[PDB]
Parts: C-alpha cells; structure tokens; sequence
C-alpha cells in the first residue's frame, strides 16, 4: 500500500 | 507500493511530503533516493592505535 | 601510565620476531581496519586455503638504504618487496591466489643535533608514472617490480628518448607523488612522519585492501610504500650528513588458494 | 543514523581558560589530524547551527550526467573505396577528463550506470536536396559478441545484445545498467599486470600493459543510422552522458594535479607545473 | 487513454535530473559488495584531513618539493612576518591545491571553521616561540607582530609536542562565502611571526623548516556543485 | 488532462525493455498446454549435462569423428602429456563447441566449478593408471607429470567402473571470468598423463581410445546476455 | 505503457501556470530565514498606508516639491473650490502616482472605501474651518460649496489635532470599478472649500500650505493582475 | 502522499476539492499552494509606541 | 488491482519494492514478471531407472 | 496516504 | 486493491 519515511 | 517521504523545506510560501513509486523490477532502474548517511572522519583523521584525547599531550 | 607505559615506547611481536622502540609517535592502523582472514560470507575460491601463520607472519628486514641531503625519496610495493622473504615468498609463488595484511615498521634514528623529516605513506593501488612521452602504460613487469631494493623518486621528469630499445621504467617525480597528484595531499593516505627531533620510527598496520577478496599476488601489488623527505636531512654544519633507513615488514593473516607448481617469473 | 541532511554541531559558548589541558599543542608525526573546534582556542558564543553537508554526500557529489564520448556516424552511399560510416566506441570514462577526475578522488567504486544519449544531425553539402527523419541504432556489444564490420551486416539483428532504436528529434535516449563489474568493486587504479612474465617463456609472450586488467573491460557501443542513404549527405553525432547512480566509494586519493596523458597515471613533459608564483609574505 | 496534458519541461534533458529509466540488462546477477576498508560517505570527511600547504611559491621554489618548506633561522628577534596568506581557501594559490582547496573548487560556496597546524622540523636542541595569527577582514593586513597580536592568535612554544594548531573560527558577514576571490566575502589574513627567536646551542643547524597543514573543522560545509578550473581538456 | 512531463528515454525502443502492449487478437481461444516431457526451466540445466570433448583438433582429425578420440597405447611409461587443454570453457577450441561452451557464448561472464569425466574404451583385458590434472593459472603450464602432480589431480585406476571424474573447483581471483581469452581472468591448465602405463596381455589391441566429457557443477552460473560468434548470416 | 491521450493545452507555456518542475540544484543546503523586520504578506497592506497627494500639477509646479503643497490664504470667505479632483484612484494624474495608485495600476479592478486626510501646516496662531466633500457621480461636478455640501462631507475645524480625515465610502453601481478612466465605473468628485476663512493675527504668515494624503480602508480590494503603464523599456 | 484541499468555487454549474501529489524530493520543485496568510497592516500603518484609539485625540 | 513485489537490490546507495498494474484484458498484453522457478537437472542428468548414489559404484 | 486541508 | 509478492 504505502511506506512512510 | 507507494513510498512517502518528507522534503527538507528550504524557502517557505507541517511536514511537506513527496511520493515515489518504482516502475521497474531492476533496482538499477530506480532513481536515487538521496536519503544518505553520514559517518565520522576518524578512519582517515584519527587512524591511530591508541585513542586520542585532544586536551592531553598527543605524545606521552 | 603511572607504571611507566608510553605512547613512545612499544614492543611488537609476530612469530619468532620482536621489534622494540623507545621513540615512537604512536602507531597507525590503516582506515581503522586491523588485518583479518577471509570470511566465509566474502569467500570466493572454494579449495581449502593454505595459512602459513608464524612461518610467514613474521618480521622480514629489507636492505638498508641511505638518507642524504640529495635524497629525493624511495618506494616499494607489497607484496613485491617480500617476494624473496623466507616461507612467505615460497607460499606466494606456489599458489595462484594470495591475500595478506602487513605491519610496516620504518626505522631511522639520528641525534638531538640532527634534523629532518620523512613522510611515510602507505598507498592502496600505488600506480606510478612511466618514463615515456611517446607511449603510455608501458613500464615493464621487471621494472615495475624491483623486489626488496625498491625504487626511488626523482625531482625531475626526464623522458626516455631511445625508441629503438625503450627503458620501460617508471619516472616518479617526488612533488607529483610519482603519479600526477600533489605530494602535499598524500596525507589522505594512511601515514606517519619520522621527524628526527620527535621520533625514530613509523609503524603502519595495513589491512588487505583490494576490489576482490583475493587475487594474484604475482600479477598485482595491493599496497605501495612511499618514503619522501618532507624536510631535508641536516646535521651540525656537515655538508654531507648521512643516516640509514631500514624497513622491517611482517605479513599478517595471509592465506593462499590454488596450489600448483612454483611460479618462476622473469625478473630481469 | 546521522543523515547527510542533518545540521552540523552547534557552537557551544566557552569562556577564559588557564589549565594543563593543551588542545592546541599536538604532534602530526602520529599520522592524526588534531580534532579541534573554535572553542578549543578562542572564546565562543552559543550558536545554533543550521547548515548541513547534504550536497557533498558521495551521491550528491556525483549526481550529474557527464559527457564521456562523442560518436560520429553518417548516412552516405557506400562506394568501393569508402563505406557508409557507422561508429564504434570502447566504453570508458577516460576519454574525457571531468568525470574521470571526480571518480579518481577515490580508489574503488560501486554504482549503477545511467546512460543518456543526445543526438544531433546536419547537412554537410550545399545541395538543397533533403533528408527524411533518421532512426539510430545504438547496440551494446559486450566482450565476446561479434563486432559489426558493415553498417548493415548480420550483427545488427541483436537477438541477445541490448539495442536502442532512437528516433531523431525525440527526447534523448536513456537506459540504466546495474553494477556489472567482475570484481566486488570497480578499480579506478590497478597497480599490476594481466600477465606474469615467465622465464621459460619469451619476453614478448609474457608481456602486458602496466596497470591494465581486462583488455575489453566493458565492451563496445556500435551506432548506426538505420535509414538507407539519401542523395544528400547527413552527418550525425551521438553524445554519451554518464551518471553514476546509487554509488559507494572507497580509499580517498589526492586529485589529478597535472593534465591527463592517456588511460594510465602517466604525465607529459611540459605539463608538470600546476602551481603559480606567489611570494611567501605576500597576501 | 487517460487524458493527459504535456507541461513545460517535457522532453528536455537536465543533466542534474533524477528519474527512473529502463534497465538494459534485466535479471543480471550482480556481484555482492565486500567490506573494503576506507569507505567514504561525504566529501567533507576528506576536507577534515590535514594536508600540507605549498607556502613558498617563489619562482624557483614553486612546483618543487621546496614549496612546502618554510625556512626559519636563529636570527635576532624581528617583528616581521615569516609568512602571509589570504583566507581564501579555494582561490589563494597556496591553499587552492590542498585537498580542502581542491574539494572546494567543485562547489560555489563554503562555510565554517578551519584549522592550521604547524610542524617544527628543526633539531631537538632548537627552541623557540612563534605567534600564529588570524585577522578577520576589513583593516590593513598585518605586516608587523603589533597588528597581528590584536587579532585571533596562538603563541606557540616549541618543545616535545612538535606541532601546534590555530583554529580560524567561522567569522563572516555572509552565511556562506564564495569559492573565488571576492571582496564582499573576503576571509581575512593568516600570518606567522617570531615571538622571541629560534635559539640553538653550538654544533647545531641554525636554519630549519616548519611545515604547515590545513583542514576543516566539524562545522564546515559546502554547497552549489560546480565544475572545477583545476583540470581541463584542450582538444 | 492530468499534467505530465515527458522524461528522457521517451519514445525510444530498447530491445531489452519489458512493457505491456495492446493485443492484436483480443479474446482469442488459446490452446491449453499439455504435459510434454523434457521441460527445461534454466539454461544451466543443459550446462550440467555431460557432452563429449573434440580433444584432437589436428588438421586431419578436426571436423571428423576422430576429433573426439584420444588415442592411448601400451607403450612404456612416460612423463609426457597425453593431452593439454586451457581452462577457457567458452573460447579454447576444444571446449567452446561443447554444449557448456555453446551456452557460455551467449553470456559474457561465467563462474563456478566444472567437471571432466573420462571414459576408457579399450578392451576388458586392458589395465592402467592415469593422472588427470588441473593447475590453476600463474605458473609454467605443466608439460611433465612432475609439475602436474603438484596441482589439483585425480589418479585414475582403470577397471570395472569404466569412467573417472576430476572436478575443476572454482578457483579464481575475480568473482566471474570472461567468456573470451583474457589473461586477467585466465583459468589455468587441464592435462592428462600416464601414471604407470596401459598394459595388455597377448591377443589384445595395444592401442585404444579414451573419450572425455565436460559439464558444469551445481554452483555454476553465467550472466550478461550477448550474441554469439558461433553463428552468422553473411548476406 | 499506461494508455494516455494528449488533451488540448498540451506542450503550451502559460506564464500564469502553476506546475512542478525538476530542480537543477538537488540537495542544496539552503540558508534559513531570519526574522527581518517589515515583512509584508499582501499588497493591500501597502495600499492602507497614507501617502501624499501631488495635488497641484500646474505646468510650473509639476515634477517639483511644490506639487504636494496646496496653498491657502486668509482672504475673505469664498464659495469657490480650493481644489477639485476626480475619484479615479488609478488614473486621475493626482492619484495615479500615489502608493495606492501605483499598486492599483498592476490590477484591472478595484473596490472598497478610501480615505483622504488633510494636514494643516500654517502657524499655531492660524485658525479656520474647511469643508471636505465627496459627491458620488451622476450630476454636475461641484464648483460651489452649495453643491458640495449636499454630498458626503466633513467640516474640518483647524486646531490642536492638526489633521482631519474624510472617508470616501464605497458607493458604486458595479461590484468592482475599472482602474482606467471609464464613464460606466466613474467614482465621482473630491473637492475642498473654505467653510468660514483662514484667520491670522498680526505678525503671522497670511498664506500657508495644507498637505493631503490618501489610503485604502480595510474593506478595500483589487483583482485581475496586469502590467502597468507606469514603467517602460524602449529599446 | 496525496494532499486534498478545497477550491473556493466562484461560478457554479458541497465542497469541491482538488488533489496534489509532489513528485520530487526538493521543495523548490513544488508548485505554489496559494494557501497564504494575511496579516494586519499595523507595523506600517500604526508604528507608534503608544497604541492609537481612533475615537480619542491622537495627541494628548 | 496493483501488484507489489520486491526487487533483488544489487548496488546500494529494508526491502525495496516495485508496483505493477495490468492495463489490458488479454494476458498476452502483459509484461513478463521474471518471477520464475528453477528445477533440478535430473530428468536430463540422471535419467536412469535406478537412483544413483554418487559414493557408490555406478555399476554393481 | 492522504492529507485533507 | 493490492497484491504483495
Ligand atoms: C544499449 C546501451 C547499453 C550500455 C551498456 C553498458 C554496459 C557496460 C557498463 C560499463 C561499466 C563501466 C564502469 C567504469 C569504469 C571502471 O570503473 C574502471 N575503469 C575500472 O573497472
Ligand atoms: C502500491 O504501489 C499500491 C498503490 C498503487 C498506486 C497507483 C500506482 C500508479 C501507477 C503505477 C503503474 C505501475 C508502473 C509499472
Ligand atoms: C501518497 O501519495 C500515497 C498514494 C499514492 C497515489 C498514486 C500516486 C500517483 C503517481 C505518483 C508517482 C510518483 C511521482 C514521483
Ligand atoms: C487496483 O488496481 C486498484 C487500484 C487502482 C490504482 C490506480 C490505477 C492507475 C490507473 C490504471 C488505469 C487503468 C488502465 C486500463
């Protein structure tokens, strides 16, 4: 879905 | 598979973000993230066997 | 230490050999990496390695050279300088592949009334420039590899003009570090300085460095040792002072792969 | 965990001193650089440091495309003493000087290669006769694959070699290449030979170039105009730009100080004086 | 097809861009890294290493080993400079070719503190006190100890600790200085003087060299990448 | 329309690309697979099959059945080679046309262990001991048993188990070797010698052939796809 | 590739567009802001500051300091105008060059209330009552106090509070007026008269100046950005 | 990483919205949001030390 | 309908991924996944009826 | 995922 | 929505 760094 | 990261905002008009999606199977095709690490210069600047204490005499 | 221990006084022991010094300026470990054997996760040739341990990892002393007012500098290559040193040299020429780290100990004492300073540099891949301006990359194997005598630096580039029978040797100009870069910057390579008022030796512990885990020691030199007079020798008012410089070097954690018959190189 | 874009350390305020602590005295013989900061030798104020080293990270330092070669091709009628011109180039960063100098601050490197191709054409002769839009074939020929002898021979079929068919006047072409070295890193310097001269062998037979490792390190680019020829002549140039992405480097070196003279570290007589005159006590 | 509208910038090639692109060698078996010693992560690490200054670029000494040697002697005390240097790390000819100087020539702007370390190379029997100075810009450049004393300085006593360091603290009007000679972003003056004099006993050399080194402090940074003038390719 | 900006690479045709494209025959009723015997999933499976070596490429024997036959005889012991071969699996003329060699000519790089198996084809009454050698590169190529013994080897006793295998272990400086003759990535030397001699009784042929086979081990791989030189199309 | 269809507008460059575009200097270390005094967030803040009106643009007084001075004297009462001005803030020559006027010339439309403040600069001993008028458009422009009284006005008594303000309230048919002379969007008439007369004692100047200022109220706005006619670049 | 904001709808045919995604690491590459703030004119229009009450005499 | 898979990352600058969406009804239009399987060589290298034990005599 | 201003 | 291999 989504990775958030 | 979207990757969301923050920009370091320089001139201004909360955190501003940007999105990245890899379109190819080969990591070589990917753009550069620029999310890089730093390290201490020591292996080049203090390569000595006995740790240097800067207030102390370097030679003792 | 209050029990006498000093940065200037060291003892090094490898195999059946010991070096003592009473005037060191600490010692250097290149890039902070101590020598190691090749790890399984980085291994490449699959045959059982030969590890000669104390038989080869011991201090070998090379031929002593002489430092004078006219000295421009000296150079050596590793493993080349050790190719004829006891069982290290034997193990080297019997195998296709070999890797090794080194303790390099440069020795030069004088007196409180002498002065001068040697920059001692260990350079990974110390490629040196040739004598020709009609051809590039043409220094012969024989001239590239002096063995223990090493070579020297010069203050002047002087091109080989015999085109019939070219000299095919290096012409390494000192202020250009023999490779077209300025000597004042050689300090980014692991180094020590023998400044005669301060210390009488330099000690460099070198890891095996290469773009491979193991390689042909006979085809390729991993490290170069360059010694140059940063400040010239001087003593009292003698016009012609001289003091000796001795190199003692020990292989460390060396291992060899690909055993066969011994290599007999064309060295002259 | 410290990142390239993190701010550098704050200056801490510091006052007068009178002690046995001697930061200023040191001994460069040891091989170490004295790690001093202004508060070690002068009085300082507190400063909150905002500056970062982001643009000098290895990646950011190299994150630019650099021209490494110019290839010339034409689209002319092949005639008994001269054939239609196709170009052949041995891949390297050492034909030009700027990227070479930057890479050579280091002994070894690893990176993915981004190649961008800028293509330009022109008429060479006066006739008012025209040409139609050209398509170019950029074939990568890895060491071992057959090199083209003619602009139109069988090798341009490319069943296995990668080729780019570029259309004139469209966006510059671009492909990526992984780290393809046969070693664990690319060697910018190789102090050695590819052959050992044996005594039982002739000198000629044991001979090889100083500092060269694989003869055809990375292979060839062969470029051609795919179009048949026009009555009028058109010449084209393919400018190749190399950018090292996802890069790592090892063992720093002093930069090239005198002009490059070939693929090795050799230098030419007459080029060895980079420094200019300046008096010791003149600002 | 999805309705799209081509914007300005379309089809250009910016050499500084950062886009994805197709791989010419799909599924290639990459050789793994190994732990090669000496990895560098940022060019400023190299700027923090001491490299030696070509101080004496006289017509006969430049482009020779001699350019690195600053000659001192045991002559009577003088208030006259041993050396004078402009704090223009990328452009003053004595600094521009040091490793720091070299890296700075790939960037347009520099900032932060620097440090100069001097190494005494006379005999053990030689003694002396020197004054190392930094005068921030804006006044008459120091030519006598009298003026140099009034600025940032270190009085160096020669002895067993062979070397001495003077930190040039970041003192600037602008947040970054230019890497070229520029009056608006000028850095000021480095100079060295005799505080007392070099004294030797008999049977001792009366003249000797000191060597000098420059490196960046941990608060030092550069920005705006650019091509250098220190290499070219005519034809 | 959605704002978009065309990047470099736009409109090119890379023959190695991997994109989707419209189907010219929509809703076509595809014929299902059936379980045909002999499915291959990777070219290295074929590299692991033994194929026979054209060892004797003499002017009269090459391009004939004879090139596969290595002649032995019952002559007195000698320390002289029965055969000598370079470990250059894609380029030595005796190896390059084997199935292994052929597949390697579609790739630029090879790595891993290999194995040579020899088949004795003399009569049951014939006995013998041979020495099969592999000398990693870097010394004088072996021409006498004396040298070949010092390298990797198998002493083969001829008997009911008709064949014998020598494994050439992966021993290389580089992580991958080139599939062309190259001194930097040279592989070394395969050779075969008489250990004792071939002995036969009376009424028996005094001469016979051995045949040789090469194949890759399970640790063997190739990379960087390329066109071969083993086929062409002039005009 | 994803199926897409290029729409009208594709590849154009609209100077007013608002798109993203690649950065030519990636990872550049930006200098932080500091808190500089006087930050402006909207051009109408500048429109709300009083700036002085060049009321007397006579052939000899224009483009001199004199154009700002409105001369009054202690003459007997008259019903005749001290000054007459059209409410055309961007185009009447006396208003168009004020800071308000200037900003309005970068826009096509203006709306909202305005205010005129007059400053008496005679001596303390000088007294007087004046009438400041605003006549919304559509009738005979006032030339006598009689007419001006019937519109929006302030009777100003001169004394310790040196200045007096008349607010021109937004009174318009259209929601926005044009920033050019236009009869449909005309604003009407500003005028000033003597209510009684200026009276001075002996030993006092009999003539003096008043100065006038204009600024926008908080309900004032502009729209439709445009290039001004107040600057050019011939050749 | 999508940013959803509302349009101020002028001529009409609930809140109408629009979507924005940043495609680049550098905030300098971003379009302008136009989501700007206003401030009071006071620092320019009433820069006096003692607060002005408009119904009161300005001079007292 | 997005398919997210991991790249085998070769030269480095967690798992890096890439995204794939099929735009057409016909599987023939799809790109190649390169997510392929391997098998043992046996059907070609050991096609014998009785299993071979390599330490044992092949003929017994 | 989504920001909503 | 999403498949993850
Ligand atoms: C259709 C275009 C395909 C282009 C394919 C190019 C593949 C070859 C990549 C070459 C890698 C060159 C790396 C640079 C040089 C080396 O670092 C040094 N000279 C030492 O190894
Ligand atoms: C993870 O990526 C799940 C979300 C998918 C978001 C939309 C993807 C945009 C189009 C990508 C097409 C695939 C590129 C090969
Ligand atoms: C946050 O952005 C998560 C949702 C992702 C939505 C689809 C993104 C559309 C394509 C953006 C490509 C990346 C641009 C560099
Ligand atoms: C599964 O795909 C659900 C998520 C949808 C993500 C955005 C799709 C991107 C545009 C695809 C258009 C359709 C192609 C025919």
């Amino acid at each position: 879905g989504s990775s958030s760094t | 598979g979207a990757q969301v990261s923050s920009q370091k905002v320089g001139a201004h008009e909360s955190t501003i973000n940007y999105t990245t999606i890899n379109y190819y199977r080969d990591s070589a095709s990917n753009a550069a993230s620029k999310q890089d690490f730093s390290q201490d210069p020591s292996k080049f600047t203090e390569p000595i066997k006995d740790v240097l204490i800067k207030t102390a005499p370097m030679l003792n | 230490e209050a029990c006498g221990y000093s940065d200037r006084v060291l003892q090094l022991t490898l195999g059946n050999s010991t070096i003592t010094t009473q005037e060191a300026a600490n010692s250097v470990v290149a890039y902070g990496r101590w020598p190691e054997y090749l790890r399984d996760s980085e291994a490449n040739p699959v045959d059982q390695p030969t590890e000669p341990d104390v038989a080869a990892c011991r201090f070998y002393t090379l031929d002593t050279v002489s430092w004078t007012k006219e000295s421009r500098g000296w150079w050596w290559k590793l493993p080349d300088a050790l190719r004829d040193m006891g069982l290290f040299g034997q193990n080297m020429y019997y195998h296709y592949l070999g890797r090794s780290g080194y303790t390099v100990h440069v020795q030069c004492n004088a007196s409180k009334f002498h002065q001068g300073a040697l920059g001692v540099f260990a350079v990974p891949e110390m490629c040196l420039a040739g004598d020709s301006n009609t051809t590039t990359m043409h220094t012969s194997y024989q001239n590239a590899n002096p063995g223990e005598k090493g070579g020297t630096f010069t203050g002047t580039f002087t091109p080989d003009n015999n085109q019939t029978s070219p000299a095919r040797r290096f012409c390494p100009v000192d202020y250009l570090l023999g490779n077209g870069t300025l000597l004042g910057n050689a300090f980014v390579f692991p180094h020590q300085i023998i400044n005669l008022r301060t210390n009488n030796c330099a000690t460099l512990v070198l890891p095996y460095v290469n773009s491979l885990s193991i390689d042909s020691m006979v085809k390729h030199n991993n490290w170069g040792i360059a010694i140059l007079p940063l400040a010239p020798l001087n003593f009292a008012s003698e016009s012609s002072p001289e003091i000796p410089i001795t190199l003692t070097i020990a292989p460390m954690c060396c291992e060899f792969n690909g055993l066969r018959n011994i290599t007999l190189p064309r060295l002259q | 965990a410290a990142t390239s874009r993190d701010a550098l350390p704050n200056t801490e305020a510091s006052g007068p001193t009178h002690s046995k602590e001697i930061p200023a005295l040191t001994a460069v013989e040891t091989g170490a650089t004295n790690p001093l900061v202004p508060s070690d030798t002068v009085q300082t104020r507190h400063v909150v440091q905002h500056r970062s080293r982001s643009e000098s990270s290895i990646e950011s330092f190299f994150a630019r495309g650099a021209c490494v070669t110019i290839m010339t091709v034409d689209n002319s009628a092949s005639t008994t003493n001269k054939d239609k011109l196709f170009a052949v180039w041995k891949i390297t960063y050492k034909d030009t000087v700027q990227l070479r100098r930057k890479l050579e601050f280091f002994t070894y490197s690893r990176f993915d290669m981004e190649l961008t191709f800028v293509v330009t054409a022109n008429f060479t002769e006066t006739n008012n006769g025209h040409a139609l839009n050209q398509v170019y074939q950029i074939m990568y020929i890895p060491p071992g694959a057959p090199v083209p002898e003619k602009w139109d021979d069988y090798t341009w079929q490319t069943s296995s070699n990668p080729s780019i068919f570029y259309t004139y006047g469209t966006a510059p072409a671009r492909i990526s290449v992984p780290y393809v070295g046969i070693s664990n890193a690319y060697s910018h310097f190789y102090d050695g030979f590819s052959k050992v001269p044996l005594k039982d062998q002739s000198a000629a037979l044991g001979d090889s170039l100083y500092g060269a490792a694989s003869l055809n390190d990375f292979g060839i680019l062969a470029v051609r105009v795919v179009n048949d020829h026009n009555p009028t002549k058109v010449t084209s140039k393919i400018r190749v730009y190399l950018k090292p992405k996802h890069i790592r480097v090892w063992c720093p070196r002093p930069p090239r100080a005198v002009a490059y003279y070939g693929p090795g570290v050799d230098y030419k007589d007459g080029t060895l004086t980079p420094l200019s005159t300046k008096d010791l006590t003149t600002y | 097809g999805l309705p799209v509208m081509n914007t300005p910038g379309s089809n250009q090639y910016l050499t500084a861009d950062n886009f994805q692109s197709p791989c010419a060698l799909p599924e290639f078996d990459v050789t793994p890294p190994i732990d090669i010693p000496g990895e560098v992560k940022n060019m400023m690490e190299l700027a923090e290493i001491d490299t030696m200054i070509p101080f004496d670029l006289s017509a006969t000494k430049k482009n020779t080993m001699e350019m690195y040697r600053v000659r001192l002697s045991d002559k009577p005390h003088t208030d006259d400079p041993i050396l004078c240097l402009s704090l223009s790390p990328a452009s003053d000819p004595r600094l521009s070719h040091t490793m720091l100087g070299e890296i700075l020539n790939y960037y347009t702007h520099w900032a932060g503190s620097l440090k100069f370390t001097f190494l005494f190379c006379g005999s053990m029997m030689a003694t002396g006190k020197l004054l190392v100075s930094y005068a921030p810009p804006g006044a008459d450049p120091p030519k006598k100890r009298k003026e140099a004393m009034l600025g940032t300085h270190v009085i160096w006593d020669i002895g067993l600790q062979s070397s001495c360091t003077m930190v040039v603290p970041w003192i600037s009007n602008t947040t970054y200085r230019q890497t070229i000679d520029d009056s608006f972003t000028e850095g000021g003056y480095i100079s060295v003087f005799y505080q007392t004099r070099i004294v030797v006993p008999l049977s001792t050399p009366r003249e000797m060299d000191i060597l000098g080194f420059v490196s960046a402090c941990n608060d030092f940074s550069v920005r705006l990448l650019r091509d250098t003038t220190h290499i070219e390719q005519k034809a």
